[PDB]
RNA sequence: GCGAUAACGAACGAGACCUUAACCUACUAAAUAGUGCUGCUAGCAUUUGCUGGUAUAGUCACUUCUUAGAGGGACUAUCGAUUUCAAGUCGAUGGAAGUUUGAGGCAAUAACAGGUCUGUGAUGCCCUUAGACGUUCUGGGCCGCACGCGCGCUACACUGACGGAGCCAGCGAGUAUAAGCCUUGGCCGAGAGGUCUGGGAAAUCUUGUGAAACUCCGUCGUGCUGGGGAUAGAGCAUUGUAAUUGUUGCUCUUCAACGAGGAAUUCCUAGUAAGCGCAAGUCAUCAGCUUGCGUUGAUUACGUCCCUGCCCUUUGUACACACCG
């Protein structure tokens, strides 16, 4: 064992498990790596953990995130959760603190969502109709 | 791959027994036959070697007889037992897929043979009234 | 020049996307402008984006859908008649062709074709309930805009052989050229006449 | 020396607990090596019915729920002695099972 | 680099395989294969007469190799789909069983899959060794 | 029925596919079945003819949307 | 609305007449120092008491007030 | 099984002995106000923080009536009503 | 011609439904006269608001 | 609530409360959860790498993810503003969370000739009680069809249908000498289904319930068209003592109305609406129904008293069966 974190990413019941442990610069999903993660139109949300703060960062680290639950979208948001918090919490155990808040602070300033949970959850639905607020219809004479 | 050809181009909306249209394709132009379905119609093509990428009107009457031969005998061309239609014909307990003119001798016959017989279901094919145990209170009024 | 090697190899369009934030990494936000004054601030083009699918919580607060990229609210107003509720990766795709058309089209940024399509398209004057004329607020002009590019899309496509983004290309094109053939300015052009004899 | 299993069950929480601590402690003073507890996720027993015994009104419903908890633990020692702990710490509230 | 499946998508890597396998020749193919549906729920036969048997083969040879122990009704399940029952609500069924059987016995008998412990069918090690190397055939290009 | 649109390619209407398709700025299935009153099921095929022996080239490929430029 | 009720209004000013000289402007440590005086049977109530004994002395300081 | 018996610690904390024993003076055709007043008298006796007795059906009187005898201190709504 | 105004105080809301509201333009070139106007959306202050024409004043409306 | 005060002190309701959702790399642990390593080992490239299987005896370690006790956290906290400057309120900042943080359970006094005697071996009075209005068996009916109405499900298509491929949830349930539960895997069958095994009284097996919408690649090409699949003929299976008045499922064939619906009218403010399925209840068989559950996920308000009503005060009244006076 030399240097390893564990975080973890949430979009409504997904959970993505990260490990970002030493390495040259391996970045996976589920044992494939992250260039062909499905929807392709939501790639590039997977993507911007990346791009945004330079993929240099990425070079001493391997991270091999484990995605399960939730639905296809909610995964995307799980993994790219996930990926940020894992960089951040590597330079939090390992790299000084200043790159650590500079990082922080660009992933917030782009998206919230990278960092914080979205806390949403769907509202228990009640009798006397088909959703959490919707009635039945209502019908006189 | 797009060819250029011309001349074997029919639009002739006269086929096999009806007037099936040339400009459909030929799996579903023998829908048009009364008796032949979507599936039907996709089996005896390709059991008579026919690309089913070809329009109905680009076909020749090699083509043709053939499907018409495959369709009025169907083990011949080995389709099995269960693809087929009226199976263990009422009259000598052969499997039987009947077709246009056939398909109404066929339903007036075991129409009739209901009525003749008095039976509930003949009774009420003679009435009109549906026959499978359908409620007619509300949903019978068309 | 940012060119950097990982284990798992990465592919050189992304690597080309650390400079600047692109719309489907082909069509860039900061050569974008609003001609209008007052359309600015319910016009929100300035914070970039790579996909117009944020999942963002607009609904929160009274002015924080204002603070959506226009991009995503044109997405979200694509998914409409009951049918396409909910099916946002088909509105997403929707705008993405829609974009790639009217480029070709039009040789413009469509990002810049979108927004003369929404600051042209909204009636600056209505009529309230006998009903009387009214000032409409920029943010009713600007959401009442889209809604109309996307209904006059959504008409055209249906029963029609014609795809719906290029429908939605061809009614962006026509409100951005300010043109009476589109759906929207026919609309606003109605809107405003009407509120002229109210007054 | 044998890989006893005690398997707790109850619908309230204080008396079971009571006894997973009591099991915990007459087998750390008698000293036993222990492997637990484990808390099995709680079972949640729902019967949903009409308020009305006649069916008149509006269509108003009962949620009611009867809690179920679970919670294991493995001891490592001669039968009898972990009989009798078992025997002396026992409660109404909560049933008992001690298996090999 | 050392390829395996995880690393190539999947559309390109069953057409792939599908067209090694029916360029190979050795596949049995069932005599049914002009006559059969796929699924009960379905209504109409496979449009690609003369290769959908070899791109369900190759398909399933894939899920087989990327799992442990996945059996003839699990892959019921996964090929089927939701079925058109007219006026009543859509609901999902099964898809057929002796296509799936024959698919997996087929590739059996090519000594790709081989019966597991535990039960059910995992991939075997010449098995494991052809849908690697065309794999790495498909992302050499 | 109605609309009367062209079942299959002729020599005339490919003299005309030929000659026209250059000076279009965009094509895609619908361009051909409304500037050439062909099927859809012949504009689908010609613009992938098209692209294997070059007349017309692509911006975008998809399933439900091709998008496709000038070839100069 | 965030009007607070006659139980935590009651019970703080019963806290400043009893207690004020050990009873600062921070919301921890008179959240802490509730916890020890008062037998409060819910935390929601221990807090909304303790924040509003808080803004009582964070009055007073200004100035007296009535009823304390 | 075994099968012992306890006397009740408070008669009068006891709801179900109250009804009961209602009961009884009721069926022995002693009056209803005075029964219901006994049984109040009684729990606020035994140390009850309140009481209420409620009698209904037909009253001397062809027509149902709803009669209540109060005493005390009750609660209505919320958790504390399982509890107290 | 049209005019640019901004709206500095927001009145009050009018009409039977309350759908619009009261605003106090201010001519953005001409920063000496202020307007009341009607307004259909929301509007908030520094609210900039297009008058296709200027010169009518509004007070109420059911 | 602040306060005003011929009252003063109180009681109920509200709120507190309880359940549930969101945060915790902070305690306790886990062989019925997961993981890092380590054996033994696979394929692929040999850098010591990339993806795997396996081992509940590997006499290893651990708790981020999962589980659940025992706690922590929010109180409007800070800052600007405003207002008896009292109660409050509005913007920002920080925060997992700042609408009472989201959702519910609970819920006063007075009443209604509201519903239920067909839930009750809960009941007064009346009726009936051996050719019975008790009970049981056979068969039929509750489904019967000129017609009117209410809750709904499918649709009228290209934002689509079909065919292949991709491939992701959450809440739950489950038996034995049966009258018989959930069923993996193997074999046969186009299917529906049959058969032989094995697991599971269940965080252990079914089950990662590989759900459907959806995504990709093709076919179709604007027409009642490959939209729709009612009605009907023939055949194969399953449940049941018994399928005729089709129980249900499957296969071929038949291929209606419907081209977005007049006057009217329902529900809904954010993980909400709509769309999409799944489980449980009923249940031998049958779910177009309910009750929950997740998946995809918006447009528009954040306002008013115009309509429909509700609360409080003043006021008029020939009303009190109370303006349906």
């Amino acid at each position: 064992s030399t240097q390893s974190v564990q975080t973890f990413g949430k979009k409504k019941t997904a959970t993505a498990v990260a490990h970002v442990k030493a390495g040259k610069g391996l970045i996976k999903i589920n044992g494939s790596p992250i260039t062909l993660v499905q929807p392709e139109i939501l790639r590039f949300k997977v993507y911007e953990p990346l791009t945004l703060v330079g993929l240099d960062k990425f070079q001493g680290i391997d991270i091999r995130v484990k995605v399960t639950g939730g639905g296809h979208v909610s995964q995307v948001y799980a993994i790219r959760q996930a990926i940020a918090k894992g960089l951040v919490a590597y330079h939090q155990k390992y790299v000084d603190e200043a790159s650590k808040n500079e990082l922080k602070k660009i992933f917030a300033s782009y998206d919230k969502t990278l960092l914080v949970a979205d806390s949403r959850r769907m509202e228990p639905k009640k009798f006397g109709g088909r959703g959490a607020r919707a009635r039945f219809q209502k019908s006189y004479r | 791959l797009v060819v250029q050809e011309q001349g074997s181009f029919q639009h002739i909306l006269r086929l096999l027994n009806t007037n099936i249209d040339g400009r459909i394709k030929i799996m579903y132009a023998l829908t048009k036959i009364r008796g032949v379905g979507r599936r039907y119609a996709n089996l005896v093509c390709k059991k008579a070697d026919v690309e089913l990428t070809k329009r109905a009107g680009e076909l020749t009457q090699e083509e043709l007889e053939r499907i018409v031969t495959i369709m009025q005998n169907p083990t011949n061309y080995k389709i099995p037992a269960w693809f087929l239609n009226r199976q263990k014909d009422q009259v000598d307990g052969k499997d039987y897929h009947v077709l246009a003119n056939n398909l109404e001798s066929k339903l007036r016959d075991d129409l009739e043979r209901l009525k003749k017989i008095r039976s509930h279901r003949g009774i009420r094919h003679f009435w009109g009234l549906k026959v499978r145990g359908q409620h007619t209170k509300t949903t019978s009024r068309g | 020049l940012q060119v950097v090697e990982l284990a798992t190899t990465i592919p050189l369009d992304v690597q080309e996307a650390q400079r600047e934030v692109k719309l489907f990494n082909k069509w860039s936000f900061e050569d974008v402008e609003v001609k209008d004054v007052s359309l600015v601030d319910y016009i929100q083009i300035r914070n970039p984006v790579f996909v117009s699918h944020t999942a963002g919580k607009y609904a929160s607060k009274r002015f924080r859908k204002a603070q959506c990229p226009i991009v995503e609210r044109l997405t979200n107003s694509l998914m409409m008649n009951g049918r396409n509720n909910g099916k946002k990766l088909k509105a997403v795709r929707i705008v993405k062709h829609a974009l790639e058309i009217i480029h070709v089209l039009t040789e413009q940024n469509p990002i810049q074709v979108v927004v003369d399509a929404i600051v042209n398209s909204g009636a600056r004057e209505d009529s309230t309930r006998r009903r009387q004329a009214v000032d409409v607020s920029p943010l009713r002009r600007v959401n009442q805009a889209i809604a109309l590019l996307t209904i006059g899309a959504r008409e055209a496509s249906f029963r029609n052989i014609k795809t719906i983004a290029e429908c939605l290309a061809e009614e962006l094109i026509n409100a951005a050229k300010g043109s009476s053939t589109s759906y929207a300015i026919k609309k606003k052009d109605e809107l405003e006449r009407v509120a002229k004899s109210n007054r | 020396i044998h890989k006893i299993r005690i398997t707790l069950t109850s619908t309230k929480v204080k008396q079971l607990e009571n006894v997973s601590a009591n099991i915990i402690r007459n087998a750390a003073q008698y000293n036993i090596v222990k492997k637990g507890p484990v808390r099995m996720p709680t079972k949640v027993l729902k019967i949903t019915t009409r308020k009305t015994p006649n069916g008149e009104g509006s269509k108003t419903w009962d949620a009611y729920e009867m809690r179920i908890h679970k919670r294991v633990i493995d001891l490592q020692a001669p039968a009898s002695t972990v009989k009798r702990i078992t025997q002396i710490t026992i409660e109404p509230g909560v049933d008992v099972e001690v298996t090999i | 680099p050392g390829v395996s499946v995880r690393d190539v998508p999947a559309q390109d890597f069953i057409n792939a395989y599908a067209q090694f396998l029916q360029r190979q020749g050795k596949l049995e193919v069932p005599g049914y294969v002009d006559i059969v549906k796929t699924s009960a729920g379905n209504d109409l036969p496979p449009q690609e007469a003369e290769t959908w048997f070899y791109k369900r083969a190759a398909s399933i040879a894939r899920h087989i190799y990327l799992r442990k122990q996945v059996g003839v009704g699990a892959l019921n399940k996964l090929y089927g789909g939701a079925k058109n029952r007219g006026f009543r609500p859509h609901k999902h069924v099964d898809a057929s069983g002796s296509i799936n059987r024959k698919c997996v016995q087929a590739l059996q008998k090519i000594g790709v899959l081989e019966i597991s412990p535990k039960g059910g069918r995992r991939i075997s090690e010449n098995g494991q060794r052809d849908l690697d190397r065309i794999a790495a055939q498909t992302l050499e290009e | 029925d109605k609309a009367q649109h062209i079942v299959i390619l002729d020599q005339e209407k490919y003299d005309r596919i030929l000659k026209d398709v250059p000076t279009y700025k965009y094509v895609s299935v619908s361009v051909l079945v409304d500037r050439l009153k062909i099927g859809g099921s012949l504009a689908r095929v010609a613009l992938r003819q098209l692209e294997e022996d070059g007349i017309i080239t692509p911006v975008l490929k998809h399933s439900k949307q091709a998008i496709y430029t000038r070839a100069q | 609305g965030r009007v607070r009720t006659k139980t935590v209004k009651r019970a703080s000013k019963v806290l400043i007449e009893r207690f004020y000289p050990k009873l600062t402007l921070d919301f921890e440590t008179n959240k802490r120092l509730t916890s020890e005086i008062a037998v409060i049977q819910s935390k929601r109530l221990r807090n909304k008491i303790a924040g509003y004994t808080t803004h009582l002395m964070k009055r007073i300081q200004k100035g007296p007030v009535r009823g304390i | 099984i075994a099968i012992y018996a306890e006397r009740v610690e408070e008669r009068g904390l006891s709801a179900a002995v109250q009804a009961e024993a209602l009961k009884a003076k009721l069926l022995s055709g002693l009056p209803i106000r005075r029964a219901a007043y006994g049984v109040l008298r009684f729990a606020m006796g035994a140390g009850a923080k309140g009481v209420e007795v409620v009698i209904s059906g037909k009253l001397r009187a062809a027509r149902a009536k709803s009669q209540k005898y109060a005493d005390g201190f009750m609660i209505h709504s919320g958790q504390p009503t399982r509890d107290f | 011609p049209v005019t640019l105004a901004k709206v500095i105080k927001v009145l009050g809301r009018t009409g039977s439904r309350g759908g619009v509201t009261q605003v106090r333009v201010e001519f953005l070139e001409d920063a000496s006269r202020t307007i009341v106007r009607n307004v259909k959306g929301p509007v908030r202050e520094n609210d900039i608001l297009c008058l296709m024409e200027s010169e009518r004043e509004a007070r109420r409306l059911r």
